């Protein structure tokens, strides 16, 4: 070759990836999420950094700061409103990646998968630090309750929740700590999407039918640069949607309270990202029981490509399944509306048989469904 | 918390076992007048508010658990009573908790 | 001892195979196969017709997933004609690796 | 390695393609979307809409309940009595 | 002024009319009874809800 | 565990997507918190910058601003000596510091009103039907003089003395000042403070949305325009055999 | 939308009304 631009520079090269891959031709809207997935933390990254280009990491300051922010500060407003909301998106979309990679079994990818696994946990910490910055009673009891729920551990956890606060409550130390880590994870994160992007170029991605598409193979540039640009016009859409017409709306919470440390609102729980996970841990009684439970929620992703029972990757031929499938998804929903539930008879007694039914779909349900669908076929 | 000769008998007259947890107001206290509790009640601990509840103690909006005055759980859900920080008196006006 | 029950399964196996979709999409049950190293072995062991077949009909399947559209009720695979066409090659390859396997024990 | 050459092999199958600037880019949509989209949500409501309408029933129960036995305040146990 | 008439009307609608008598009977029960734990709050949280929703609507066109 | 009231839907002139901000409204509100509420409640993000926000000229509200610094002036803030004269300071704090404030109130402490729209849960309505909202303690019910009954505050009880009544005070037009339409100007004051870039934002959404209608569609055309190869391609098997 | 959306994202550090509040009044 001489003068192909692309292969020329040997990091243009690197590029073509994006241009010239193998694309499949049949690819429901599903997969436009991944794209938007790394949109996302684009746009949270540019966010963060200017809004951490006017925002302090102190007690005194921070709520004042972020109030700063959105008030003195030119088009700060936004900025941070458009932060607050992506976040949501950011999730909203995660969930979007996994319920896709569930259902069509894109999981059969495992090194995929399980870079997957990592990405979804790291953001899941990053979600976590960020709301406690601003420093407002939401936040401040929050981290309280969650870090906590960590000395759990029986020999160590109490000396490591103190280690992980820099003291005994959640003082400045803390929260300098969270705006570090806040910082410095999307960064790491970054290398991680990269990485995992790396082994998935390798064997290309997985369809609704279910069945490999060599036969039908097309070029990304063509076709999916402009879904992908698409996608984001949509997306975008959502973002402004929320973030202009009702910022607060998918921010239930309403505390712009500056923290106050003897003050409580009854009602703590996490954003709706959060729930599922919070749900799952009130139903079991004795604390350490719930913290395995609750990692165990998220955690029990890793295991599904053990659990695959069937001979059809795709779920798309497969009834019994897509009735399963479906039922945890709204499972997944219904605990959901639990985290925001008063933590009384009616939401304890409903959620616990969520809770079971949640591991009972991923557990014991599918796996056997499965079976049963492969003898049907006769497989 | 300064008790009172009215308080001190009220929570001492309680009758132990009838309390979810069994803890006389003595053994939960060195020197009588005064009872000092770590305002985290047991449940999921979001302070608690003195003169609240329905056994003269303290109320936890945060669930409906009501503590006693020596600040024994009598109505849960919470599952123990207040703990109760460590602390010496040192001279007659001074008690270090911690 | 199977003259009702297995007899009536047929019944349930019909529903479901009409059920699941990919009768519609003009496959067949052979082609919505776990493409995984034993069926690819099986796989390369297809003749011209049988292999060239595959990769038409796979054609044919992948076209109408991308544009959503479903086959003419005249043109679906009927349950009554399943070429299991993969299942002779699919076994030896399995029963070939079962040796292997079981000859590699000590 | 290389990703286009390399695939797979595909023996006679023909395919025909047009040029977008002879074609249009929208296909009587209207009458299409309305019995595909018609066709596959009939395919699609039996095996997604249940556990959603199941969902609601829960929903709207489980909120039932609350507000009684808590706004029955009596609920529990009578007052006269 | 506005609001003081606004009200009155609300509470005058067959609806308002019809839970109002939970509260009649509420009042009576608990001064009558005096001692008991009865709360004749519980009884009046639903007659405010029903005069309030409706006077929302009107006595907006009231105001400036 | 008392069941709690909960605000309507009131009418509001911003209730709607396009709506905005009343700045009358807003003005009238603004006298009320100065003359009805200063008094306890601090608005400490608020600086004497109504200017354009409240139609308050610049010099309007200099001179709004300056007697505000006269008598409350920076000798509560640690201006030794400052008086009349400048822009930059906040609403002056009620008292010395939240310790006192509760003195003041009896153990009760003002809630900063800056935010308290967006803070507590149930925005504008909830602050509008609590202020007007006072009805008769329930039979059979015992209250401290501090504790009036509210029929809208989540422990069914709140140390609030008259908030707002007839006649309180008097705008400068002649708004017929009564308890709930100087509530309904009150509230609005309010809504405003909690979220300045109201309006802004709402004008953006309007450009948001006729862009978007001419860009989603538009795009979706280029989407087709491209792919309309692969979908409206057609395809032939002839094997030899 | 690009236009608009680069340059708030560049105000957002031209000069906080905070800062130039104080400025020019002496
Ligand atoms: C001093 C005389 C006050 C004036 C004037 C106003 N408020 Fe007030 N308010 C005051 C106290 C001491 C308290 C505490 C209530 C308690 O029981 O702790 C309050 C409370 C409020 C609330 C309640 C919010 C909540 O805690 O759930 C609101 C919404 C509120 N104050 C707003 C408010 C407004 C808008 C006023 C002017 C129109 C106003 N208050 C006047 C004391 C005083
Ligand atoms: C996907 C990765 C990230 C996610 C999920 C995320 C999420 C969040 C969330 C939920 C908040 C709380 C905002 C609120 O509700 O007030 C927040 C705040 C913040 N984030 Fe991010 N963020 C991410 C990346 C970043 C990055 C890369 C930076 C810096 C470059 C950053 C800087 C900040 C700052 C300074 C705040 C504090 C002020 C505020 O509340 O806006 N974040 N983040
Ligand atoms: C930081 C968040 C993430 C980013 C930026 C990201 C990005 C991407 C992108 C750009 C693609 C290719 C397109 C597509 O199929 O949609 C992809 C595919 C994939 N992702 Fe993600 N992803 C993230 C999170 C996850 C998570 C949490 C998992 C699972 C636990 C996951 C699993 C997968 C899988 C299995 C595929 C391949 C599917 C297929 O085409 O067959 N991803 N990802
Ligand atoms: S957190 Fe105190 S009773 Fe539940």
């Amino acid at each position: 070759m001489t003068n192909i631009r692309k292969s020329h520079p040997l990091m243009k090269i690197v590029n073509n990836a994006f241009i010239d891959l193998p694309a499949p031709s049949n690819i429901s809207s599903w997969w436009n999420f991944g794209s938007l997935l790394g949109i996302c933390l684009i746009l949270q990254i540019l966010t963060g950094l200017f809004l951490a280009m006017h925002y302090t990491s102190d007690t005194t300051t921070a709520f004042s700061s972020v109030t700063h922010i959105c008030r003195d500060v030119n088009y700060g407003w936004i900025i941070r409103y458009m932060h607050a909301n992506g976040a949501s998106m950011f999730f909203i979309c995660l969930y979007m990646h996994v319920g896709r990679g569930l259902y069509y079994g894109s999981y059969t990818f495992l090194e995929t998968w399980n870079i997957g696994v990592i990405l979804l946990l790291t953001v899941m910490a990053t979600a976590f630090m960020g709301y406690v910055l601003p420093w407002g009673q939401m936040s401040f009891w929050g981290a309280t309750v969650i870090t906590n729920l960590l000395s759990a551990i029986p020999y160590i956890g109490t000396n490591l929740v103190e280690w992980i606060w820099g003291g005994f409550s959640v003082d400045k130390a803390t929260l300098t700590r969270f705006f570090a880590f806040h910082f410095i994870l999307p960064f790491i994160i970054m290398a991680i999407a990269m990485v995992h992007l790396l082994f998935l170029h390798e064997t290309g991605s997985n369809n609704p039918t279910g069945i490999s598409s060599d036969v039908d193979k097309i070029p990304f540039h063509p076709y999916y640069t402009i879904k992908d640009i698409l996608g984001a016009l949509l997306l975008i859409l959502a973002l402004m949607l929320l973030v202009l017409f009702a910022p607060d709306l998918l921010g239930d919470p309403d505390n712009y309270t500056p923290a106050n440390p003897l003050n409580t609102p009854p009602h703590i729980k996490p954003e709706w990202y959060f729930l599922f996970a919070y749900a799952i841990l009130r139903s079991i009684p004795n604390k350490l029981g719930g913290v395995l439970a609750l990692a165990f929620s998220i955690l029990i992703l890793a295991l599904i490509p053990l659990l695959h029972t069937s001979k059809q990757r795709s779920m798309m031929f497969r009834p019994l399944s897509q009735c399963l499938f479906w039922a945890l998804v709204a499972d997944l929903l219904t605990l959901t509306w639990i985290g925001g539930q008063p933590v009384e008879h009616p939401y304890i007694t409903i959620g616990q048989l969520a809770s079971v039914l949640y591991f009972l779909l991923i557990l014991v349900l599918m796996p056997t469904a499965g079976t049963i669908e492969n003898k049907l076929l006769k497989w | 918390r300064h008790r009172t000769k009215k308080e001190i008998d009220q929570e001492a007259a309680v009758e132990v076992s009838q309390l979810r947890d069994p803890q006389h107001d003595l053994e939960r206290v060195k020197k009588p007048e005064w009872v000092i509790l770590i305002g985290v009640c047991t449940h999921l601990g979001c302070v608690p508010i003195a003169n609240a509840g329905d056994f003269g103690g303290y109320y936890c909006p945060c669930h409906g658990s009501h503590y006693d005055a020596s600040g024994r759980i009598r109505k849960g859900p919470a599952p123990l009573n207040l703990e109760v920080p460590s602390y010496e008196f040192t001279s007659d006006d001074m008690v270090i908790v911690g | 001892a199977v003259s009702a029950s297995s007899r009536w399964l047929e019944g349930i196996r019909k529903w479901y195979y009409n059920a699941a979709g990919f009768n519609k999409l003009g496959l067949m049950r052979d082609d919505t196969i776990h493409e995984n190293d034993d069926v690819k072995e099986a796989i390369r062991r297809l003749p011209e017709n049988l292999y060239d077949d595959r990769v038409f009909r796979i054609k044919r399947a992948l076209d109408l997933s991308m544009r959503q559209q479903i086959l003419p009720k005249e043109q679906w695979t009927k349950y009554e004609e399943d070429k299991s066409y993969l299942e002779p090659y699919l076994k030896e390859v399995i029963r070939e690796r079962k040796e292997r396997e079981e000859w590699a024990k000590k | 390695g290389r990703q286009f050459g390399h695939l797979t092999r595909v023996r006679h199958v023909i395919t025909y393609s047009l040029s977008p600037f002879e074609q249009r880019a929208f296909p009587h949509y209207f009458s299409k979307g309305i019995p595909n989209v018609l066709r596959r949500t009939r395919a699609c409501i039996l095996r997604v809409a249940p556990p959603f309408v199941a969902f609601y029933l829960v929903y709207t129960w489980g909120t039932q309940e609350f507000e009684k036995s808590k706004r029955k305040n009596p609920a529990a146990y009578e007052n006269d009595r | 002024d506005p609001l003081t008439t606004v009200r009155e009307q609300c509470e005058q609608l067959e609806k308002c009319v019809k839970a109002r008598e939970r509260l009649e009977l509420c009042d009576e029960r608990v001064s009558s009874r005096s001692q008991t734990e009865e709360d004749c709050t519980e009884e009046l949280l639903d007659f405010l809800h029903a005069r309030d929703h409706c006077v929302a609507h009107k006595l907006f066109n009231s105001l400036k | 565990s008392d069941l709690e009231l909960h605000p309507p839907s009131y009418p509001w002139s911003h209730r709607g997507l396009l709506s905005s901000l009343d700045h009358t409204s807003i003005r009238r509100g603004f006298q009320v918190y100065k003359q009805v509420c200063s008094s306890c409640h601090s608005m400490d993000y608020v600086a004497y910058r109504h200017l354009v926000g409240v139609c308050y000229t610049e010099d309007e509200a200099k001179a709004l601003a300056e007697e505000v610094e006269v008598q409350d002036g920076p000798n509560e803030d640690g201006e030794m000596f400052m008086r009349p004269g400048k822009l930059s300071d906040y609403f002056p704090k009620p008292y010395p510091n939240p310790e006192a404030a509760r003195a003041a109130n009896n153990g009760a402490l003002p809630p900063d009103l800056s935010y308290i729209v967006r803070a507590r849960h149930g925005g504008e309505d909830y602050v509008f039907s609590l202020l007007t909202g006072y009805c008769e303690p329930p039979t059979g019910v015992s209250l401290r003089e501090g504790l009036y009954f509210n029929p809208y505050f989540p422990g069914q009880a709140i140390g609030m003395a008259p908030p707002i009544y007839n006649e309180v005070l008097e705008f400068d037009d002649g708004t017929p000042a009564t308890m709930s339409q100087v509530a309904k100007d009150v509230c609005t004051f309010l809504r405003w403070a909690a979220e300045p870039e109201h309006d802004h934002r709402k004008r953006m959404g309007l450009k948001m949305l006729l862009m978007m209608g001419l860009l989603l569609p538009l795009v979706y055309a280029m989407k087709r325009h491209k792919w309309s190869v692969l979908k409206s391609r057609k395809l032939a098997y002839r094997p030899p055999k | 939308a690009a236009k608009n959306v680069v340059s708030q994202f560049v105000s957002s550090m031209s000069a906080s009304a905070d800062v130039l509040a104080m400025s020019k009044i002496e």
